[PDB]
């Protein structure tokens, strides 16, 4: 029974930690915190009269998450011998192979350091200290799992990449025309608008709704391009953040439909019996031709698995209708060559 | 190498049965009607589309060389097999379950005879309350 | 006939007031607008200059208040007879037991304290008064049945989790970068941006587009990297609301073409045929075997109807799809082998 | 309770007529036969996975004892029997008119005789210009 | 000849004036960019510095405006006579009769009394003429026909009404809740956040995301708060105009798919094909009785070209394929049948 | 050999250089950065301060630029012989008689003569210089193939042509009511609110979101309208960039859906085949007969690729439906008919 | 009025042709017969529901009153007939050509005679080239 | 033009075979069934209504002549037959390999002979790796 609950408990830990489900997110997001709280922190250790208490608490609460770290990373490796790929001490080494367990460790490390340096408080050491208070930032980065939101991002903005080119780039004549025009017209009465630089920054700032009030067309000349001008380049600029938004929530959509289907359960039920028929496998010739014959088949199930990687769109339920109407077209047009054979 | 490419020769010597050299769609399916397989025109004409990469519809025995030289513990097959065992995995928490798999099994996909369902039943560890892991058997299979 | 009008005149009043339709809402919309004003009129009582006339006018909008409140509470008490899951006594209990029954009558009584308590106008009750002014946004809270509104957030943002993670995400890395290098590019030449946190600040004004001015890189080579790193990040930031927006606009559209078809009219029609079945239900065992029979079939309309309480979807066209050509394969196939042994 | 399992009992002893203690297809489709109900094999099989839960085909004494020890006066038949009510509710006003219910109920759905179209006219109250309200008959029918 | 080319003309005139089509919409767009630069000219006469000049134009501009309008006025009472329903002069009567027609001629008469009392040049009639040099929008407001514009964004609106309250809801709660605490976190340090109405007028310009800047937290407490609610309700603020985007491109698809389609082709060949039949309608008995049933078939046809009134949706494809299905299934039905009857 | 190769390195180079896809991109990439740098190089030439710096380096990147370019141009003439559509001497000529290619080489020629016009370094040279520094974008304005950037922005402008007018026309009344009435409510206490034009400008700055904080509401009832109309005309000024993102993700989607399919493989491959039995065409009257049919059938198959040249849509998908229902139906029409007389 | 009702009785007495006082779907079928205009069960059943409302396909007497005092010159019939004709109108000029109208009649909906063709070119002004406007017919045909 | 015009009659005069001056189905059916190319009524009445504009079903005089007048060497024939052959183009290089080419003539599209495959094949360069451009044909197809 040991072994048992042994096993059941790593599996259990192994989940809440590298794979989240429901109720673990609790734990991340507990976590989360405390590295936001930390960088929080250091925001007001650079403030000069915050930077006492500032670092006091931040000192206390770099003991509290290295104990919680160093924790969570020993039971990590722990946990890691659920799944015998990582059983063994071999296993746990190729573990500790992991790039974002090395990222881990040595961020261990480096807090460690932080706060035998900070033990020592040397000047350099303080130096040392204020650079590498950012390293903690690196756990919240492993946090998707291998980049899923830069993929993600990338995806939808190749998917979209020539409508946000054509927004960019009609923004940005625009921006040049508008401010070259504003300049014209502001050159003498403002000076702000002094140079075309000046005019650059006032319709960048303009344009993008940001509106600090440094620069401002001040003659209603100015004030009639610019209400123009603004309306224009203000509807050019906004254009990404909605066409990206668009996209995303489409491809949303396109998920939901697609994961209500499900397409590789035949494949991989059919690796499954494959691979069974060729284990049980192992006049003998003959067996060792079966056996032949079972990985055959279990190659042919695989390369199947393989081309149903892809999910679901418009072309397998377009060849799916397909399919189903020449299966129709061809067996009525045997059962009317057969009818009229009958009747010839 | 050598003994190796003697069981090749010597599979193939009742495989192809003279000196043709290649196997047609009546060639095979007299080994699988032999062995009581019932073999078909459909599934055999799907796997001689999924060895040849001309269409013209005759293996090629340069391509058999090649295809069958290569072994099937590779890298890729641990993942496949995973994936392809994750597919019916619940709260994916790594095991299959003993009568989940048993439905399954004999259910879906081809059916199997439940004498082998006995027997992959008593070839696991029959304690943890039924239940077995199967990221060794991946292993396992993967290496043979 | 006093009966019926009675019972008329109730359920018109219990429509109007617990399930508005139409026209009732212009009744809840007015009520709206009461609220509103008593909140308003609370804003400017807090202006010292302001401060006498709106407090007259907030103590005579209090008693209208009063007044309209507790006639909408009795009625409300009266009407909740027109079903007779709260009729009677007991059944007006039921109804005052409900949550937002006693929210409204413990506000109705707070009410009447701070009435009472302006006619004292003691120092204790006038801070109590001052305090207890807000309580009236709770019934604007009451009008979404259930927290339909928060229930509909939750549902679309849990939906677009990932992206919204992978925004918030991205535009806060963005963020530190474009802080940092604006910090390092404008450090020793602009004073308000001394620290590291002066510049957080500043980045997080601009990315969200507010842009107060109150800090604004003077630098030439801080304002192209504010340029650049401004159409990046404020692209970036604006993606939320476009995500919800699109996502939100999706489900509208895809409930309506839902609520366009009809699912569930056969499954009532079964289990109120069933249940009518078993009322007129009740040898004499053969007759209790009856009995028995209807109420199975009573319990199998029951869990028809719970499992066809899912709304209309993708998946169930397609299982639609794929019943109408099983259907028509397999009586072609029988209808071929009829004619095969008729050649035979 | 003794009166309740002697019930059952007498109940089940014509039901399954031997010593099997399970009822078949044609074990309850003699029963609806004898009653004119005029069975077929596919309500019949619906009826059997409506009981079952592991697709063996068999109604467990066990099942059968569990799935009617339990009373169908429970909280959520209410729920359901008003919604499926309101099915049928023309502008959320909380009565079923005798015109439109008298169509539904013959039309719509299974056949209703009508005779007990008009038994269940008699049943309600004929005042009220003809309109009866169905929460009553949810409050009724729930607890029996 | 003559009556020919006649009411070639007058149709070409119609159709360029009331019912525009391609290039007849560079006419519209000339006289709307006439009408406005009016209102700007306006606009520019307010101006104590510009008001000479700008006067001046504006007079110049209103004459040119007088002359161009009468024109067109007079040249659509003349088209007006294209379609018979207005020919003749009663026709030309009913046409005047119409809303915009009429606000169009008392538009004309108060621009000529503008004119007047310029040229009488009094103080009351300086004051008057100041008082409706704003009634020329009119025209501008004539353009949408039967107040498309207005229709449209109505129909969007109430489409996604549940979504525009919760949005505004939720915002409005985050409104409250921010300002609160952020007057809380800034009374004694910021002398712009004395009283709560200030820091909700400056919560309202931080969500808004106008970010005047005359208010602005100092403390840095109250930075950081800002800071988060600023994220936060900032993305609450812009939902509405995401959704109604969304929401009319959405609509923009689904009337192009509908558009692409053709419903009415076929009752309206059969309303002109009945209508025939019975104006040819007309022993005399039979006849009158062909009469009377040709007049039947009319109303039939009528009333299936209102019930087609409606457009293509999803569930018009859904009962065509319903339809189908159904025919298929029943002939196969008749099929098997007869093949069983020849079997048996 | 060598004509293998030289052709096969003139391909590459002309897929590089007139029709880049994948890593090619990257060379245009680089070359956009460099005419980017340029740009900002030119503008840091107006600013009095960094003139000389920046002069000096606009010297040596003009001087770099016009290397690469004149490369660039002297290999895009020798690669347009890869192509026989330019091959030889006149098919050079040709390709120089492009648009682009004439204005690139005058681009080129502009340079030049800058680059010998500062070797001089007259004043009119001087002038010259600084108004041609622009002409540099037009080699960025070159990279859009034939406009696709306008193309692609005016068709989906165009598509949703009404709702745009609709948001702006909406818009426009209410910051013209809205500034109206604030102005109404701050004539008398501020300042900058002294004419309708002051008015008509803080109106245009904050429906706008822009916000500079020049002119602003003082007054405590200017700033509860200021509220409510920047609420509503907020909502409405952010219309048309969330309209035109919709737009732009829902028709990458179709576009997406239409190419994963293919339609005019089978009309090409009809092409191509009566192409070429034309050519192996040429009693002989009876071959001419022949080569005159085989060209009749060649110009049905140009017509048929001219009709599919429009791209898959729903109406395609439905007219594919409505073809195999009522090949179906016919057949089974034909089948009964015969299985009746069978029988009969 | 007493003409109208006296030509709606005599109409009638050939309709029913006796006491029934209703018309069913043979009794109109005869008629069609009579006259050769080929009467088919699904039109009739059409032109049946077209008339009832409450689908007991039975033409009550009161029904056939209120639904014949009523004259086909209503306001919407003028705008009915004005849309009809716009649908098969080409850029909106409000005429309907010869050729075009010639071909949409013929072919398209229920087919005409070429005689009653001819008899409407020459109804109209067989000038203005052959363009004729659609807008009088609808005037002269709403009010006949 | 004279020989042309006299090239033109002396082909419709064993296209027609009569004074008849229009061409049925049956009409040039004859000329296709002499030459052995199996004609097919679908495909010829799709031919036919290639040609009309009325839908009369008809070939008029005039239109052939108008039709036949012009020829093929037209502006836009080069480029609608370089998009057809950019349709067969591997990542638009701008050249048809002799594989591709031999698989997409023969099985894609109308079936081509073996024997204009090797014509074909023989008629361009058999230099260059098996890659023949298409860009060429096209030109020299355009113009003839």
């Amino acid at each position: 029974r040991r072994n048992v609950k042994y096993r059941r408990v790593q599996n259990y830990l192994y989940n809440v930690l590298e794979r989240p489900r429901g109720w673990a997110f609790i734990y991340h997001a507990f976590v989360f915190l405390l590295v936001f709280g930390c960088l929080i922190l250091s925001v007001f250790s650079t403030i000069p009269e915050h930077t006492k208490l500032a670092s006091s608490c931040l000192l206390i609460l770099e003991f509290v998450m290295i104990v919680v770290f160093g924790l969570e990373f020993i039971i990590r490796i722990w946990s890691a011998g659920c799944c015998c790929r990582y059983r063994g001490w071999q296993g746990r080494l190729r573990f500790a192979r992991k790039p974002f367990c090395v990222i881990d460790t040595i961020v261990l490390i480096a807090s460690i350091a932080v706060v035998s340096a900070k033990t020592q408080g040397n000047i350099f050491a303080t130096s040392a200290l204020r650079s590498l208070r950012f390293l903690q930032i690196l756990r919240m980065v492993r946090m998707d799992r291998r980049g899923g939101t830069w993929k993600l991002l990338g995806s939808v903005v190749y998917a979209h990449s020539k409508e946000l080119i054509t927004a960019w780039y009609i923004g940005f004549l625009v921006l040049i025309f508008s401010s070259f025009l504003v300049y014209l017209v502001e050159k003498d009465a403002n000076k702000e608008f002094s140079t075309y630089a000046d005019a650059l920054w006032w319709g960048t700032i303009t344009l993008t709704t940001i509106g600090y009030g440094d620069k401002t067309p001040l003659t209603w000349l100015g004030r009639l391009l610019s209400a123009g001008f603004a309306l224009l380049g203000i509807s050019f600029f906004a254009l990404p953040a909605g066409i990206l938004g668009s996209g995303f929530a489409l491809k949303v959509q396109e998920q939901h439909r697609q994961k209500h289907f499900e397409k590789r359960r035949n494949p991989a039920a059919n690796l499954i019996q494959c691979v069974w028929r060729s284990y049980a496998a192992d006049t003998p010739p003959l067996k060792t031709v079966i056996r032949a014959i079972r990985i055959m088949k279990f190659h042919v199930a695989k390369r199947k698995f393989k081309e149903t990687l892809r999910p679901y769109d418009v072309k397998d339920v377009i060849e799916q209708y397909s399919a189903g109407h020449l299966d129709m077209l061809c067996r009525i047009k045997s059962l009317q060559t057969r009818v009229d054979q009958i009747l010839g | 190498t050598e003994e190796q490419i003697a069981e090749f020769k010597e599979a193939f010597s009742l495989f192809d049965k003279d000196g043709d050299g290649t196997i047609t769609t009546k060639e095979l399916g007299t080994v699988m009607r032999s062995l009581g397989q019932n073999p078909t025109e459909a599934e055999l004409q799907d796997m001689i589309n999924e060895v040849d990469a001309d269409g013209n519809g005759t293996i090629d025995f340069p391509e058999f060389l090649t295809m069958m030289a290569r072994k099937m513990k590779d890298t890729d097959s641990e993942e496949e097999i995973r994936e392809a065992f994750r597919v019916f995995d619940k709260d994916g928490n790594g095991y299959i379950s003993a009568a989940e798999l048993r439905h399954v099994m004999t259910n879906l996909g081809e059916k199997l005879t439940d004498e082998e369902v006995d027997e992959m039943i008593r070839e696991a560890d029959i304690d943890g309350d039924g239940q077995v892991n199967y990221e060794e058997f991946v292993q396992m299979m993967t290496a043979k």
